[PDB]
């Protein structure tokens, strides 16, 4: 019984697979935006003062 | 941004040893996004054109730029994938509660077949017969031996 029950509490321990992907998926998506925002930033800035160092 | 917290040990344990090698990666990739997200802000900071507007003595650029950034549309990428790991999800745990469903049969037979240990007649108003019964281990194989003393000599 207490092998079976043991077995039962680690069945319903599985969701953490699911949530880890899940979370790195939300991460993920979440990085390459502020990467894109950090690159569409700095580049627009790095034109400018060019401009204004000539 | 709404991130669900975990466990490592208890992510150790329900991973079959067939996958852990992914496992690993799961891991390894879970800690570099954090460590990458904890390195830059949400927002830049998007500088004042005060600076911009008084300091470029070109013909009206800054203005343009400026005007095709504030009507700038960055793609905001969408997800694509978790949506799928939901539905392998919900695939799971009907395999996983199936499963608990027959443990739990397991179970219930024995804590009958326990309880029948449980109240066993006193073992001196015990036939062997009853024995034999209790413990069909007990029961002489009148089959491999069918006559007496129903054993092996060595065994008696």
């Amino acid at each position: 019984i207490d092998t079976e029950k043991s077995q039962q509490a680690l069945v319903q321990k599985r969701h953490y697979l699911f949530d880890v992907q899940r979370n790195n998926i939300a991460m993920a998506l979440e990085v390459t935006y502020r990467e894109r925002l950090y690159r569409v930033y700095k580049e627009v800035k790095n034109r400018l003062d060019y401009h204004i160092s000539v | 941004l709404a991130l669900k917290t975990i466990d490592w040990v208890a992510f150790a344990e329900i991973i079959p040893q067939n996958q852990k090698a992914i496992a690993s990666s799961l891991k390894s990739w879970n800690e570099t996004l954090t460590s990458r997200l904890a390195a830059l802000p949400e927002n830049p900071p998007a500088i004042d054109w005060a600076y911009y507007k008084a300091n470029v003595a070109k013909a009206g650029l800054v203005d343009d730029f400026e005007k095709k950034f504030n009507a700038l549309k960055v793609p905001v990428p969408e997800d694509k994938y978790t949506a799928q790991v939901d539905a392998e999800e919900k695939e799971d745990v009907k395999s996983c509660a199936e499963w608990v469903s027959l443990s739990k049969a397991r179970i219930v037979e024995y804590e009958k077949e326990m309880e029948k240990m449980k109240n066993l007649i006193p073992f001196d108003q015990m036939t062997i017969e009853d024995l034999n019964e209790a413990f069909p281990e007990t029961k002489l194989d009148k089959k491999k031996y069918p006559y007496w003393p129903h054993q092996p000599i060595e065994n008696l």
